RNA sequence: UACGGUGCUGAAGCAACAAAUGCCCUGCUUCCAGGAAAAGCCUCUAAGCAUCAGGUAACAUCAAAUCGUACCCCAAACCG
RNA sequence: GCUCGCCGGAAGACCAAGGGUUCCUGUCCAACGUUAAUCGGGGCAGGGUGAGUCGACCCCUAAGGCGAGGCCGAAAGGCGUAGUCGAUGGGAAACAGGUUAAUAUUCCUGUACUUGGUGUUACUGCGAAGGGGGGACGGAGAAGGCUAUGUUGGCCGGGCG
RNA sequence: AGGACCGAACCGACUAAUGUUGAAAAAUUAGCGGAUGACUUGUGGCUGGGGGUGAAAGGCCAAUCAAACCGGGAGAUAGCU
RNA sequence: UAAGGUGAUAUGAACCGUUAUAACCGGCGAUUUCCGAAUGGGGAAACCCAGUGUGUUUCGACACACUAUCAUUAACUGAAUCCAUAGGUUAAUGAGGCGAACCGGGGGAACUGAAACAUCUAAGUACCCCGAGGAAAAGAAAUCAACCGAGAUUCCCCCAGUAGCGGCGAGCGAACGGGGAGCAGCCCAGAGCCUGAAUCAGUGUGUGUGUUAGUGGAAGCGUCUGGAAAGGCGCGCGAUACAGGGUGACAGCCCCGUACACAAAAAUGCACAUGCUGUGAGCUCGAUGAGUAGGGCGGGACACGUGGUAUCCUGUCUGAAUAUGGGGGGACCAUCCUCCAAGGCUAAAUACUCCUGACUGACCGAUAGUGAACCAGUACCGUGAGGGAAAGGCGAAAAGAAC
């Protein structure tokens, strides 16, 4: 009971997952490699929220 | 539990004035804390940019050992040791000799 | 191999021994030749690479028994 | 069916940012890094949807990664795919 | 004046390969015996 | 012109002769020592099917992926 | 930069093998260069290798390798049928200009060509680890007809030493 | 036509000189033999150590050969130094 | 569990977090590219090429699963050849490969010693191969003993360097018997009195109990020298804690600990009515492992080299009796004693340590100790198998030398 990601258990996981990944973590790259500057916890955080989607869309069939 | 948080006011025990006391400002993974105003350093800063462009002697503070550092007592003005006793989960800081909830 | 395949006969080793008693590395082999042997039972012919002395034993104890053996110990034939 | 839009992540940076990167898009070509197993079809669709852009033909090629470092600690660098992607028409930004 | 090393990666590959080493079972022992000894490359043919 | 160089314009652009060890030529002649294999290609039917599936010709459209491609290579980049 | 010499069936140009960034640009001269070095195949940074037509992959096989079953062998294993790999050989197709500091039959311009998928139309017997043809082959010698290429003349531009 | 003749590439290595801590653990220079053939060469394959291969010298088998190299028996043994 | 963290060289940058939800540690899961037994076919490891389904399709195509071989079993087909077998296909289950030592088996040297060397030795050693387990093997007398008796196997100490074997040379070398560690015996070759009626194996909670996170954990101040006190001096205190390590010099009382007392959501190692599944109990009667024992020939193993040589094993050829019967008691024969081969299973004492944890050392201390205190099986060397280094220390703290 330490961590927290209770809150998306809902349905759309693959529709949140999709915006998770598309142009979300695309854009956070091309930024990244055209020159912005806090891009360096949010591309670590993207992806592990990705991580989080796809463990809870391997975990649930109804989403 | 560590004994010695990141805001204690705190006294020296060992090494060059062992009578001045401060506040940690940040306590280390190598077991050692930055106590306020104690072990001044003067270190010859290089130009470099970004910050400190022109360099000096600008005095700073060294990394001291916590168990150099003793916490302080308020009521008796003296150096104390901090044990760990309460029932829950949630252990507070008592010192010794006085049995007070730090 | 050279086995009896109803006796399990392998080539076993031993010496070459003389008058002057030079003991030299020799294998014994058995005495294997390939035999038809007709089966009632199944109106029809095994054939086998068995010794002499499997043919003797299959005089005795029959060629039934024999290829019962062999399922058993799951030979083929 | 084009490509899933998960498999569209081929697309790593948008510009090598060089003499002759800058040339080929004055002229005709975007050059950008696109993974390392992309092939020109999945090239052809990620510009084509991540951008607004239609695309004529896709060139790649595979860059070599270089060594760069001193004999105590030899070390390499890796292997990465450009793709010259040809948009030369119709835009203004 | 033609010395002994004639380098052609083919043969090299064909001769002391990782798979001409897993052909045989002392090729195996060849590289069973470098896992032992602990060495970065088993084949440095491959 | 920062003398790396850039851009515009750009006339004649034909004929004869001599020519290979290259091409026709995997040809021709001759000889004995008597000179790979299989597929691509063409054709024929077997089992099967019959306004079906296929094969031809025309037109239109789509596709041709992936890897290599720098540089040395009678050598200071290969073997010594 | 101007002279002088050297190679020129190479000491020129392009590949294959092999190597693996030595390629180009900026910067540096500790070590490495049998000397100095401002230079470098050296150090550190960036950049640079763009293909339906080139090669590989791919289809096919030679020598040979492996080889279901199989035969043999104390064991390990040896040989080998079907088969499946194996180029150094045999099957589709692109040329000329222009361009980069560094790519080039790949990029650009001009003009093409080949092999498959799908769809429409018109005609129609289509169909195979099968049969046949073809691929498909030696050495030497001798023409003839050419061409790459070269020389000379014409033409054009410049010259008037 | 020819294991024909002369002579380049190519293959080889008869003589001499230099080099002998070499430019080179066999080469350079000046000549020399073959150069359509028992030729030469690229690529790949096959033959494995009391074994192979040898127009045969015990030659060659990775600068190693009257028995390769590596590891092991192994600290063989050494009445010798 | 926590007030600090985002592994290291390695700083920075951008951030996360208040102890009730950052990070760290543990249990259980999720993911786990490609190669490699590599398993769809191939291959020059980390690559090339597919086939069959299901689904999507913007018609460009995309995603996922399966497809190796062998053994066993089942189903359906299926020749010469009518029946049938051989073969073919599908499905289920198992295997494959790796790993340091120990163990069993198949094969098996030579150097060497004999002061040469061939019998002999080295030595059934090295090595190769096969197989298995946490141990393996062996194992419940066709065993010894000696007229008294012991009562399966294994391991240790004696016996004993004995008896013997031996070019009676070199050398090899028991047994009986005794003292110990450990110690339960069973089942089939078969029918009736019995049908869960006691063992054995499997199966989810329970008790007890360890493991995989952890928690609390005593008691020191003044002064001198010194850069720094843990040291000298003085006065106390704790001790079921004076094991150890760090802290600016040598600390029981500064810190981490230590003695002691505890702690588990979950996953897990062992004794039961353990709910059950199967095998299966005790009584009577019967049977008592045949190409086998033995023999001839050639060998091997027994300490035992064929010798006067018993016993075991069998490549070859033979070949009984079968409980009024047979084996052994070291040529062999009588008598006597003792035991039942030709079918199996079986814990413990025994061997070993690739590993994990704790502790120890008249072990080493950077040419030593591992080859490797350090980015070491690395750099280099070799076609390859393989060979194989050198290299530690500023300081208490970078305060790592502004100008």
């Amino acid at each position: 009971m330490k961590a927290k990601e209770l809150r998306e258990k809902s349905v759309e996981e693959l529709n949140t997952e999709l915006l998770n990944l598309l142009r979300e973590q695309f854009n956070l790259r091309m930024q990244a490699a055209s020159g912005q500057l806090q891009q360096s916890h949010l591309l670590k955080q993207v992806r592990r929220d990705v991580a989080r989607v796809k463990t809870l869309l391997n975990e649930k069939a109804g989403a | 539990a560590a004994k010695i948080r990141r805001d204690d006011e705190v006294i020296v025990l060992t090494g060059k004035d062992k009578g001045k006391r401060g506040k940690v400002k940040n306590v280390l993974s190598s077991g050692k804390v930055i106590v306020e105003g104690i072990n001044l350093v003067k270190k010859h800063q290089k130009p470099v940019p970004a910050l400190n462009q022109p360099g000096g002697i600008v005095e700073k503070e060294a990394a001291i050992q916590v168990s150099n550092v003793a916490i302080f007592n308020a009521a008796t003005g003296k150096a104390d040791r901090v044990g760990f006793r309460f029932e829950d989960g949630k252990k507070v800081r008592f010192f010794k000799s006085n049995s007070e909830t730090i | 191999s050279r086995v009896c395949q109803v006796t399990g006969k392998r080539p076993v080793t031993g010496n070459n021994r003389s008058h002057a008693l030079n003991a030299t590395k020799r294998r014994f082999l058995p005495n294997l030749h390939s035999h038809r042997f007709w089966v009632e039972s199944e109106k029809r012919f095994v054939t086998l690479r068995v010794s002499a002395k499997g043919m003797r034993v299959i005089d005795k104890k029959g060629i039934d028994t024999v290829l019962a053996e062999l399922r058993a110990r799951g030979e083929k034939y | 069916m084009i490509r899933e839009e998960r498999l569209l992540k081929v697309l790593r940076a948008p510009h090598v940012s060089e003499k002759a990167s800058t040339a080929m898009e004055k002229s005709n070509t975007i050059v950008l890094k696109v993974a390392k197993d992309a092939t020109k079809a999945e090239i052809k669709a990620a510009v084509q949807k991540l951008f607004e852009v239609e695309v004529e033909v896709v060139n790649t090629l595979v860059v070599k990664g270089k060594v760069k470092r001193h004999g105590q600690r030899i070390g390499r660098r890796s292997d990465w795919k450009k793709a010259y992607v040809t948009l030369k028409e119709g835009q203004n930004l | 004046m033609k010395r002994t090393f004639q380098p052609s990666v083919l043969k090299r590959n064909r001769s002391h390969g990782f798979r001409a080493r897993m052909a045989t079972k002392n090729g195996r022992q060849v590289l069973a015996r470098r896992r032992a000894k602990g060495r970065a490359r088993l084949t440095v043919s491959k």
